[PDB]
C-alpha cells in the first residue's frame, strides 16, 4: 500500500579525503516475495552519481529522465554537469510533481571536477535537498543506516578505509531489514579514477 | 469512555532550594465559552500538600471529596493523625496514581492532568505529576496542557537541573511563577486573570494566596499596529 | 474516543557479558513534541540481582515492573526466601505480559542478570510476553538504530579475518565491562544525534556477582 | 472574534476585539480586523482570516478601479462587491462581513453579509463567535441618532461582554470613527474596558 | 521547527534553528531556514520544508524581475502579497508557514504568512512546533526600542528555547539581522551549543574485514580515445 | 487471468500460461491462448484484469508490427520490453491504469541470445533467467532456484516447466485447467501442442 | 516464518527458521520455533510468536499431567486435539497460530499433526506452514519420495527451509534440524543460513540466480 | 429553553419560559419546567426532558425519604442528590439542571448542575439554549440584594430576550417565589413581556 | 470446506464429499474425509467455516452415540436430523454461530427405506431425493432433474453421480481434488474406493 516499502532497497553516501562513496543493495522484491538480485539503485551522468530507493518503476523512469536531461545539458552547455548543479536539478524534476510525486529517495554523490571538493546530497521525494557533510541515507533500512553511519562514520578518511566503513554500514543494516539485501554494490569515486565492488553477503 | 465539558486548563509548578510553589487559574470553561469565574483548582491536603487539577471540573471535584475523605480516614484510630502518621504528598500522589491507572484500565478514565505539589516528613520536595492515562513523571518544574508548552521553558531557565534547586530562593521561584501566569494569560485562550499560588515551604509550612491578579500587562505597542500587511491607517 | 495508550519515548539496551551484565537507558520522558522529564529512571533494580525496564508507554511499564518486584517478593514468601533465578523471572514476566493478551501493556521489556552458572544473561520481551535469551538487545524508540550497531559490535557480525578471502569469520569473544560500557555510551550519543525523542541523560546499570552498579552520563539535551 | 457595526447621529463606527486564535493558542493578540476597502468604506472581519483577507484585498481593487472611472462608490455599492464574492463562492469560503460606511448623501449606513452571502441593511450590525453572548445586551441597549459618546460607549460595554465570555475574543477593543470630519483611529485596554 | 522574528530601534531581525525532521528522525543536523528572497528581504519557513524552499524561491525569482523591470528596490509588502496571493490559491496544501521581514524604503517590516494564505502585522513573531517556547521568551523579554545587541541576544534567546524545550526543533542557531541603511547581516551557525562530544572508541575497521565477490574499473571519462 | 511462467535456457525462452477463463462463478473457457506475437522473434504472454489484459496485448502488438514496417526491421526484445515498460509506467498514472502484468520472451539476432523480460502494471521491469506473475512464482522460483542451469537444452528446460506445473497443480486451490507452452528461439516462435 | 514436517521411511523430519519480524523490522535472527514437549514429542510454532509460546509451553504442562494421571505417554493425536479444542475456545478473539505436532508412539507410528488457531486440525505426510511455506513446499514436493535415506531426507528438510529463507523475505536466520524416531527426536543442529546459502551453491550448482 | 433562578434580600426566584420542541415542531407551547422535588426546593429542567423529569422524580423521592428520616433537607443537600445522579449517569443522561430553595438559616440559595455532574453554588444561574443570548445583559444588570418586585424585572427582562433571540425558547414566562412567606406562583404573557 | 452431495435411490443413500482442504494460499491435503458416522446405518457430511464443522460434527456424534448406549438402540434418521436441526436453529442465537451446513444420509430399518436430509447453518431443514449445498447445487441440481429417477439402483445412482462430479470438474474455478464416496443402506455404511 505505502509505495515506498513494496519493492525495497537502500542507499547510503559518504564522504571522505579527496573522495566519496556511494552504496546499495541489489534486491527487488513484491512485498515478502524476492523477484531480482541484480536490481541496480546507482546509476551515474559522467562523473556524478545519483542513488534512487523506493517504488522501482519511478527508480527506472527518473533514472532515464536524468539521463535525458544530462544528455542535452552536456550538447548545449558543452561540458558534463557537476554535482552541486545535478543536484539543483533533481530537486527542481521532483517538485514539478508537486501533488502527484515520485515515491523515491535520491541521493547525489561526487567531486567537484573544478574545485575537487568532495559532495553528496539527498532529497525527499518532492525535493527538498539535504545537502551533508559527513553522509546520507535512504531507503526502507533508513533508520538502520542512520545508527550504523552515526557511530561508524569518521571525517577524512582515506578511499580504501571509507571503503570499509560504508560496506559495514550498509551490510549491517541490510541485516536487519527484510526488503533490504540480496547483495550489495559500492562505489568508490576519486577525481579521476572510480572503482567499483560487489560485496559478499548473506542470501536471506 | 467520556469526553470533559467543564475544563480548567494549566497548572503550573516548581522546586525552590526550601520547598514547592504551585499556581492555577479560578477559571471553569465550557467548551470556547468562560462560564465559571471563582473556580478553586488547588485544593490543599492537610497542612505540607497541595493538588493542582486541570482537566475535567466534576472529575475534579469527584477528586477533591476522595482527598478529604481520605483525611477522615487516615485520622481513624491514629493518636498520631497530626504528627508522625499525618498523611504525606508521596502518599496522597500514589493513592491518586493508583486510581488515575485503574480508571484508565476499566476505559473509565477521570479526565484530569494532576500535580502533587509538598514538602515530606524529612524536608524534602515533593512534585509529581499523573494524568487520565495514568503516566507518571517527575521534575524540577512540571505543568499542564499550556503550561507544558509556555510556563516550563521559562521556569526551566530558573531551574535547569536538579543542582538549580539549591540556588533558588523563594522570591525568584515565585516571580517565575508570576510571569509565567501572564505569558499563559496573553497566550491561552481558554485561560482568565485571576488565580491562585500556594507555597509549601518546609520553614514557614503552607502559605494560600487567594484572589491574585495577573498585572504589569504590556499592550501599548499595539496601537501602532494597523492592517494585515498593506494598510497605512 | 479515548486512547488508552501513550507514547512516552525513550530507548533501553541490554548486553551481556561473560560474568556481568548491563541494562541502560536514556533518562528523557516524553509525550509528542514535549519533555515531560529530563530524568526520569526507567531502568529498576528489582532485587535478586535482576535489573528491569520496561520501555515504551510509561503507565504500563511502570505497572508491570511494579508488579515484577511484587512477584520477587511473594516468591520469597512462598517458596522459604528462595533467590528468584533469571529464568524463573523470565517466565514469570511471560505471564505477566500473556495475562493481559487482550489488551497489551505497550512496552518492550528487558531484564538482566547472571544466570545460575553465574554467566552474563539478558532475556527480550515482546507486549505479549514472547521471550527469548539473547546476548545482545536494544528496545524502544531507537531501538533499530542501535541493533544494527550491536550486532557489528557485541557479535561481530559481517566481519572477517582480513587475508582470509571471506571465508573465516572474526571469532566471538566476550567483551570487558570497560569495552561493554564505552559501545553502550557511543550506542546513545549516536542515537541521540539522529532520534529526537532519545537525550538528556544515560543511566547504566551494572550487574556482576558482588550485586548492582549505577553510572550515569550527560547525553544532550536537544 | 467580536465585531460590531453602530450607525449614530454623526455617521457610523466599527469596533472589534484583537484576539486572533488557532484553536485554544491565541496566534496574535493584538489583530487588526478593522480594515479599509476605501477612504470612508471600512469592514469587519470574521470567519476565516485567509478568505476574509482575499475577499477584503478584491473588493479594495474593485472600488479603487471604480472610483478611477465613476468617483466615490456607495456603501451600498462596496456591500454588494462584498456580497457577489461571498455569494458565487459560498461553496468554498467561511467569511462574515459586516460593511460599514460614510457617504454625505445617505450619512451613516452598515450592511452585513453573513454566511451563506445574503446582504442585510441594518441600523447596527453584531457578528463573530462573541457576538451570541450580547445580542441581548445590545438590543435593549441601542438607541438610534446617538452621539458619538454614547456609540463609543454603547460598543465599549458591549464588546467587553463579548470579550468577557467568549474566549475567542480578546485583547485590545479597536474602533474606527467614519463622519464628515473624517475617519478616527480609537484604542481601549483591557485595564479599562474590564472595569466596566 | 522555531522560527521568529522581532524588530529593533532602526530593524528587524530573523531567528531559527537548524534541525530538519521525517517523522522521529533527524533528516539534518545543519539546514538554512532563513531563505532568502531580495538583498533585504528574508524569509523564515516553517511547515512542509521543501514548500517553504520552493515558495520562497520562487517569489523571490519574481521579485528580482520586478525589481528589474521597475528599477526599484523590492519592498517587504510585495514579497508578502505574492507569497500570501500564491499560498491562498492552493489552499493550505502547500504547508508552509512563513516570518518575512526586510528593509526597503518604506522602512523596516515584519509579517507572518501561514498555509492557507493570511497574513499578521507584529512587532514580534514565531511559528513552527517550538514558536510557544519562544513566544514565551519574547513575551517575557520584549520591549519597544531594543537595541541591536539586546535584539541579537532576545532572538537567539527565544531561538534557544525552542531547541531545549521543543522536540521538533534542535542543533543551532541561525540569524539574520537587516537594518536601516546598511547591508544585512546573515549570521549563520551563530551559536552552535550542540557540538557532538567525542567518541570513547574508533569504529575504523582492519582493511579486508569486509567479503568482496568481484571488482571492477569504472569508465566515467568520455570515448577512451586512439 | 492467473498463472504465466517464462524461463530463458541455453538458446531458446520457453513461455507457460494457463488455458482457463474463469468468471466469478464457472469456468467460461479452457483453450484460451493468453499471448501475442509481437514480431517474429518476441513473444509477450499477459495476466491481469479482465479486457484490460487483452486489450493491451493487442496495442502493442499493432505499434510493433507498425515499427517493423516502417522500418524494415525487428526491434530487439530490449528495446520492446522498454517501449512495453513506457506504456505501462505512462498507464498507472493515469485515469484509468491497465492493470496487466507481462512476461516478454525474445531471441536477440544480433546477439545470438535468448531474452526474457518480466514486467508489472506498474512498469517494474527486471530481465531474468526465469520469471513469473501472481501467486505462481510463490511455488515455482523455490524449484527453478534449486533444478535451473543457465546452459540447460530446449529439453530439459520443457521438463523443468512440468515439474513447476505439476508442483502448481498439487499446491494451487485454483483449477487453471493446464498451460498452452511455445518456444521463442532463432527459428522463431512455435507452439509445444502436447504438454 | 517457514516450519515444515514430513513423514518418510525412517520417522519424521522437521525443519524450521530462526527469525522474527515486526512488520519489515527483522526482531531477531535466532528464534526458537520448536518446542521439545517430550523425548518423543515436537511442536512446530508459526502465526504470533507470544501465541505459540505461551500455549505450546502450556501444551507440555498438560500432556506431563496426562502421563502422571494415565502412567503412559500421551498419544499424538491426544496431545493435538488438546491445543486444537484450547484455541477453538479462544476462537475470533484473535489468536495467531499455525503449528505441527510430531511425534511417534507405539501405537500410533510417527505422526504429524497440522493444528491451527481457526480450530483446523489435520492428520498428515507432509506440512508446511508460515509466510514461506509455499516455497518450501516446492522444493519438498518435487523432491519427495517415502523412501529416502536418513541422510537425504534431513537435507531435504534443510535444503526447503533454505529455499524459503532465500525467496521469503521474512523467513530466515538459520535452519534447526530434527529427526523423530522409535527412540525419540534428535536435533541434528543449527545452520545459519548465511554460511549455508554458499555451501549449499557451490556443492549442489543451484542458485545461478545469485551473483556469487 | 431559556431557564434562570436569582437570588435576592427575602429569598430566591426561579424563571423559565415555556415551548419544548421536537425540532422545529413546537410539541408544547404550555410546558411548566419549573418542578418542585421540596416544599421550598425547587428546579429549573434543561436537556432531555425524559432524562430530567425521570432525575426529578427520583430526587423528589430522595428528599421525601429524608425528611421522614431526619427532616427539612438544605437545598445544598438537594443539589447534591441531583449531583449524584447526573455525574454517575454521565454516559447515559442529557441534563442540565439549576436547584434552587429557601431555608431559614441559609435564606436565598443557587445551585447550578450542568451536563458533566460538577456543581456550582451561585447567586444567579441561566441555562438552556436561550441562555447564551443574555450572559451579556445578566452580567450587566445583576446586583445582590434586589428587592422582590426588582428580581421580577430581571427575571422578566432577561428571559424576554433569550426569548426573542432563541426559536428554541417562547410561549409564556413561569416564575416561582421562594421566601419565608411562602410559595407563589407568576405568569407572563407574550403581549407584556414582548414590548419590554 | 468446499463440495458435498447427496443422492437417495431405491434402496441406499449416496453421499459424496471432496478431498481438499485449502487454507488460502495452499492446498494442505487432498484426501480429506468430511462426514462421520452417526450410527451403524446414519451417516453426515458436512462443510462450512474451519474448524467449527468438524467439531460441531464430532458433537452430534457423540450425543447420539450416547444416546445409542443409553436406550441400546439406533435413533431413526428422521430424529437424528430433527436432533442436528434443533442444535443449528440454537446456534444461529449464541455469541458465536456455528457456521455449518450439512447433509445427513441414513437407512430406516423401521422403514426399510433411504432418507436425506439437507439441513443448512441457519437450522433448515428439508428431506429430498438428491441435495447440495453451497455452489455445488447450482451446477449439478439441472442435471439431478433431468436424470433422477426413485427406482434406480445404487449403480445407476454412482453413475449419475459421476456425471455430476464431471460437470463440477469441467465448470468450477476451484481443485477439489475429486471426491470420497459413501453408500448408506440396509446393511450399514461402506465406502466406494475407487472413484
Ligand atoms: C520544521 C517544521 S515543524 C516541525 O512543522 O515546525 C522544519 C522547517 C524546515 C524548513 C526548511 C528546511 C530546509 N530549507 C528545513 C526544515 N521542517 C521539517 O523538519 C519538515 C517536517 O515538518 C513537518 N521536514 C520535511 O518536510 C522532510 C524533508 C526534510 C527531511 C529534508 N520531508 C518529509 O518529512 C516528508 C515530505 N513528504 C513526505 C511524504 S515525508
Ligand atoms: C513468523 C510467522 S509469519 C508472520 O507467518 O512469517 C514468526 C514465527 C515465530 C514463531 C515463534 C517465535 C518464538 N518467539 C517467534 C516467531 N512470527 C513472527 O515473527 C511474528 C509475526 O507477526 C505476527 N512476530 C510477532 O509476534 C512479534 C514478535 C516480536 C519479537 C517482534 N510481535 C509483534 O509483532 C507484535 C506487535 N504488537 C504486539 C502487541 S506483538
Ligand atoms: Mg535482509
Ligand atoms: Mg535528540
Ligand atoms: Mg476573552
Ligand atoms: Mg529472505
Amino acid at each position: 500500500s505505502d509505495p515506498s516499502s513494496i519493492n525495497g532497497g537502500i542507499v547510503v553516501a559518504m564522504t571522505g579525503k579527496d573522495c566519496v562513496a556511494i552504496a546499495c543493495d541489489l534486491r527487488l522484491g513484491s512485498q515478502s516475495l524476492g523477484v531480482s538480485n541484480k536490481f541496480e539503485k546507482i546509476f551515474h551522468y559522467g562523473h556524478v552519481f545519483l542513488g534512487i530507493t523506493g517504488l522501482a518503476t519511478d527508480v527506472t523512469t527518473l533514472n532515464e529522465m536524468f539521463r535525458y536531461k544530462t544528455n542535452l545539458y552536456k550538447l548545449k552547455e558543452e561540458r558534463a554537469i557537476e554535482p552541486e548543479t545535478f543536484t539543483q536539478l533533481v530537486s527542481s524534476s521532483l517538485y514539478e510533481r508537486r501533488f502527484g510525486p515520485y515515491f523515491v529517495g535520491p541521493v547525489v554523490a561526487g567531486i567537484n571536477s573544478k574545485s575537487g571538493k568532495p559532495f553528496i546530497a539527498g532529497f525527499d521525494l518532492i525535493g527538498c535537498i539535504d545537502e551533508a557533510k559527513d553522509f546520507i541515507v535512504s531507503g526502507t533500512a533508513s533508520d538502520q543506516l542512520f545508527g550504523m553511519c552515526e557511530s561508524l562514520y569518521e571525517p577524512n578518511l582515506e578511499p580504501e578505509d571509507l571503503f570499509e566503513t560504508i560496506s559495514q554500514a550498509l551490510l549491517n543494516a541490510a541485516d536487519r531489514d527484510a526488503l533490504s539485501g540480496w547483495g550489495a554494490v559500492v562505489y568508490i569515486i576519486k577525481k579521476d579514477e572510480v572503482v567499483k565492488r560487489y560485496l559478499k553477503m548473506r542470501q536471506d | 469512555t467520556q469526553q470533559p465539558i467543564v475544563t480548567g486548563t494549566s497548572v503550573i509548578s516548581m522546586k525552590y532550594d526550601n520547598g514547592v510553589i504551585i499556581a492555577a487559574d479560578n477559571l471553569g470553561s465550557y467548551g470556547s465559552l468562560l462560564r465559571f469565574n471563582g473556580v478553586e483548582r488547588l485544593i490543599p491536603v492537610g497542612d505540607n500538600t497541595v493538588v493542582g487539577i486541570s482537566g475535567d471540573i466534576s472529575d475534579m471535584q469527584h477528586i477533591e471529596r476522595l482527598l478529604k475523605d481520605l483525611v477522615t480516614e487516615n485520622a481513624y484510630d491514629n493518636p498520631l493523625a497530626d504528627a508522625e502518621e499525618a498523611l504525606e504528598p508521596s502518599y496522597i500522589f500514589e493513592y491518586l496514581a493508583t486510581v488515575m491507572y485503574q480508571r484508565r484500565s476499566k476505559m473509565n478514565p477521570l479526565w484530569n492532568a494532576i500535580i502533587v505539589a509538598g514538602v515530606q516528613s524529612n524536608g524534602d520536595q515533593f512534585l509529581r505529576y499523573v494524568n487520565l492515562l495514568g503516566v507518571t513523571y517527575s521534575s524540577p518544574t512540571l505543568a499542564t496542557g499550556f503550561g507544558a508548552h509556555m510556563a516550563n521553558p521559562l521556569l526551566r531557565k530558573v531551574v535547569d537541573r536538579e543542582s538549580d534547586i539549591p540556588k533558588t530562593t523563594v522570591q525568584v521561584a515565585e516571580e517565575a511563577i508570576v510571569n509565567a501566569m501572564r505569558v499563559l494569560y496573553y497566550r491561552d485562550a481558554r485561560s482568565s486573570r485571576n488565580f491562585s499560588l500556594a507555597i509549601i515551604d518546609k520553614n514557614t509550612g503552607l502559605t494560600f494566596k487567594k484572589n491574585l491578579q495577573v498585572e504589569n500587562m504590556k499592550w501599548d505597542f499595539a496601537k501602532d499596529i494597523k492592517g494585515y500587511g498593506t494598510q497605512k491607517i | 474516543q479515548f486512547n488508552p495508550y501513550g507514547d512516552n519515548g525513550g530507548t533501553i539496551l541490554g548486553i551481556a557479558g561473560e560474568d556481568f551484565a548491563v541494562l541502560a537507558g536514556d533518562t528523557r520522558n516524553i509525550t509528542d513534541y514535549s519533555i515531560n522529564s529530563r530524568y526520569e529512571p526507567k531502568v529498576f533494580d528489582c532485587g535478586d540481582n535482576i535489573v528491569m525496564s520496561a520501555n515504551g508507554f510509561a503507565a504500563d511499564g511502570d505497572a508491570l515492573v511494579k508488579r515484577f518486584k511484587n512477584s520477587v517478593k511473594w516468591y520469597h514468601f512462598d517458596h522459604n526466601d528462595k533467590k528468584l533465578s533469571i529464568n524463573s523471572a523470565a517466565r514469570n514476566i511471560q505471564h505477566l505480559l500473556y495475562g493481559k493478551r487482550f489488551f497489551p501493556y505497550y512496552v518492550h521489556t528487558i531484564i538482566a542478570g547472571l544466570d545460575e552458572d553465574g554467566k552474563g544473561a539478558v532475556y527480550s520481551f515482546d507486549p505479549v510476553g514472547s521471550y527469548e535469551r539473547e546476548q545482545c538487545r536494544a528496545g524502544g524508540a531507537a531501538a533499530s538504530l542501535i541493533m544494527p550497531f550491536l550486532d557489528n559490535q557485541v557479535n561481530f557480525k559481517n566481519q572477517y579475518e582480513p587475508g582470509t578471502n571471506g571465508k573465516v569469520k572474526k571469532p566471538l569473544k566476550y567483551l570487558s565491562v570497560e569495552e561493554v560500557i564505552k559501545l553502550v555510551r557511543d550506542s546513545f550519543t549516536s542515537a541521540t544525534e539522529r532520534h529526537i525523542q532519545v537525550g538528556d541523560g544515560l543511566e547504566i546499570l551494572i550487574v556482576t556477582k558482588d550485586g548492582v552498579r549505577k553510572e550515569f552520563y550527560e547525553l544532550k539535551r536537544d | 472574534t467580536s465585531i460590531m457595526a453602530v450607525t449614530f447621529k454623526d455617521g457610523v463606527i466599527l469596533g472589534a476585539d484583537s484576539r486572533t486564535t488557532t484553536g485554544a493558542y491565541i496566534a496574535n493578540r493584538v489583530t487588526d480586523k478593522l480594515t479599509r476597502v476605501h477612504d470612508k468604506i471600512w469592514c469587519c472581519r470574521s470567519g476565516s482570516a485567509a478568505d476574509t483577507q482575499a475577499i477584503a484585498d478584491i473588493v479594495q481593487y474593485h472600488l479603487e478601479l471604480y472610483t478611477s472611472q465613476y468617483g466615490t462608490p456607495s456603501t451600498e455599492t462596496a456591500a454588494s462587491v462584498f456580497k457577489e464574492l461571498c455569494y458565487e463562492n459560498k461553496d468554498n469560503l467561511t467569511a462574515g462581513i459586516i460593511v460599514a460606511g460614510y457617504d454625505d448623501k445617505n450619512k451613516g449606513e452598515v450592511y452585513t453579509i453573513p454566511l451563506g452571502g445574503s446582504v442585510h441593511k441594518l441600523p447596527y450590525a453584531i457578528a463573530g463567535s462573541g457576538s451570541t453572548f450580547i445580542y441581548g445586551y445590545c438590543d435593549k441597549n441601542f438607541r438610534e441618532n446617538m452621539s458619538k459618546e454614547e456609540t463609543v460607549d454603547f460598543i465599549k460595554h458591549s464588546l467587553s461582554q463579548a470579550i468577557k465570555w467568549d474566549g475567542s475574543s480578546g485583547g485590545v477593543i479597536r474602533m474606527v470613527v467614519l463622519t464628515a470630519a473624517g475617519v478616527e483611529r480609537l484604542i481601549f485596554y483591557p485595564d479599562e474596558y474590564e472595569q466596566l | 521547527t522555531t522560527i521568529a522574528g522581532l524588530v529593533f530601534q532602526d530593524g528587524v531581525i530573523l531567528g531559527a534553528d537548524t534541525r530538519a525532521t521525517n517523522d522521529s528522525v533527524v533528516a539534518d543536523k545543519s539546514c538554512e531556514k532563513i531563505h532568502f528572497i531580495a538583498p533585504k528581504i528574508y524569509c523564515c519557513g516553517a511547515g512542509v520544508a521543501a514548500d517553504a524552499e520552493a515558495v520562497t524561491q520562487l517569489i523571490g525569482s519574481n521579485i528580482e524581475l520586478h525589481s528589474l523591470y521597475t528599477s526599484r528596490e523590492p519592498r517587504v509588502v510585495s514579497a508578502l502579497q505574492m507569497l500570501k496571493q500564491h499560498l491562498f490559491k492552493y489552499q493550505g496544501h502547500i504547508g508552509a508557514y512563513l516570518i518575512v521581514a526586510g528593509v526597503d524604503p518604506t522602512g523596516s517590516h515584519l509579517f507572518s504568512i501561514h498555509a492557507h494564505g493570511s497574513t499578521d502585522v507584529g512587532y514580534y513573531l514565531s511559528l513552527g512546533s517550538g514558536s510557544l517556547a519562544a513566544m514565551a521568551v519574547l513575551e517575557s523579554h520584549w520591549k519597544q526600542d531594543l537595541t541591536k545587541e539586546e535584539a541579537i541576544k532576545l532572538a537567539s534567546d527565544a531561538i534557544q528555547a525552542g531547541i531545549w524545550n521543543d522536540l521538533g526543533s534542535g542543533s543551532n542557531v541561525d540569524v539574520c539581522v537587516m537594518e536601516i541603511g546598511k547591508d544585512a547581516e546573515y549570521l549563520r551557525n551563530y551559536l552552535t551549543p550542540n557540538v557532538r562530544e567525542e567518541k570513547q572508541k574508533s569504529y575504523k575497521f582492519p582493511r579486508g574485514t569486509t567479503a568482496v565477490l568481484k571488482e571492477s574499473i569504472v569508465n566515467i571519462c568520455d570515448i577512451q580515445e586512439e | 487471468m492467473d498463472i504465466i511462467l517464462g524461463i530463458r535456457v541455453q538458446d531458446s525462452v520457453i513461455l507457460a500460461s494457463s488455458k482457463a477463463v474463469t468468471r466469478g462463478i464457472s469456468v467460461l473457457k479452457d483453450s484460451d491462448d493468453k499471448t501475442r506475437q509481437l514480431s517474429p522473434h518476441t513473444l509477450m504472454s499477459f495476466a491481469g484484469e479482465a479486457g484490460d489484459t487483452v486489450q493491451f496485448a493487442e496495442y502493442i502488438q499493432a505499434n510493433i508490427q507498425l515499427y517493423s514496417i516502417r522500418e524494415d526491421y525487428e526491434l530487439s526484445p530490449q528495446a520492446v520490453s522498454s517501449f512495453v515498460r513506457q506504456e505501462l509506467a505512462k498507464s498507472i498514472r493515469s485515469r484509468r491504469p491497465y492493470q496487466v502484468n507481462v512476461l516478454i520472451g525474445g531471441y536477440d539476432k544480433k546477439k545470438n541470445k535468448p531474452e526474457l523480460y518480466q514486467i508489472d502494471y506498474l512498469g517494474t521491469k527486471v530481465e531474468l533467467p526465469y520469471g513469473a506473475h501472481g501467486y505462481s512464482g510463490f511455488y515455482t522460483f523455490s524449484l527453478l532456484d534449486h533444478h535451473y542451469r543457465p546452459d540447460m537444452t530446449t529439453e530439459e528446460g520443457l521438463d523443468l516447466l512440468k515439474l513447476c506445473v505439476q508442483e502448481l497443480e498439487k499446491r494451487m486451490p485454483m483449477d487453471f485447467k493446464g498451460v498452452i507452452v511455445k518456444i521463442v528461439d532463432k527459428d522463431g516462435i512455435r507452439q509445444v501442442d502436447d504438454f | 516464518t517457514t516450519t515444515l514436517a514430513f513423514r518418510f521411511q525412517g520417522g519424521i523430519i522437521v525443519a524450521v527458521d530462526s527469525r522474527a519480524t515486526a512488520g519489515n523490522w527483522v526482531a531477531s535472527q535466532t528464534v526458537k520455533k520448536v518446542i521439545e514437549i517430550n523425548p518423543f514429542l515436537l511442536g512446530t510454532m508459526a502465526g504470533g510468536a507470544a501465541d505459540c509460546q505461551f500455549w505450546e509451553t502450556w501444551l507440555g504442562s498438560q500432556c506431563r499431567l496426562h502421563e502422571l494421571r494415565e502412567k503412559e505417554r500421551i498419544s499424538v493425536a491426544a496431545a493435538s486435539k488438546i491445543l486444537s479444542n484450547l484455541v477453538y475456545q479462544y476462537k475470533g478473539a484473535g489468536l495467531s497460530m499455525g503449528t505441527m505436532i510430531c511425534g511417534y508412539t507405539r501405537k500410533e507410528g510417527p505422526t504429524i499433526y497440522y493444528v491451527d488457531s481457526d480450530g483446523t486440525r489435520l492428520k498428515g505426510d507432509i506440512f508446511c506452514v508460515g509466510s514461506g511455506q509455499t516455497f518450501a513446499y516446492g522444493v519438498l514436493d518435487s523432491n519427495y519420495k517415502w523412501d529416502l535415506s536418513v541422510e537425504d531426507a534431513l537435507y531435504l528438510g534443510k535444503r526447503s527451509i533454505l529455499a524459503a529463507a532465500h525467496r521469503d523475505a521474512y523467513s530466515g536466520g538459520s535452519v534447526n534440524l530434527y529427526h523423530v524416531t522409535e527412540d525419540g527426536w534428535i536435533y541434528h543442529g543449527n545452520h545459519d543460513v548465511g554460511e549455508l546459502f554458499w555451501k549449499v551453491k557451490e556443492e549442489e550448482g543451484s542458485f545461478n540466480n545469485v551473483i556469487g
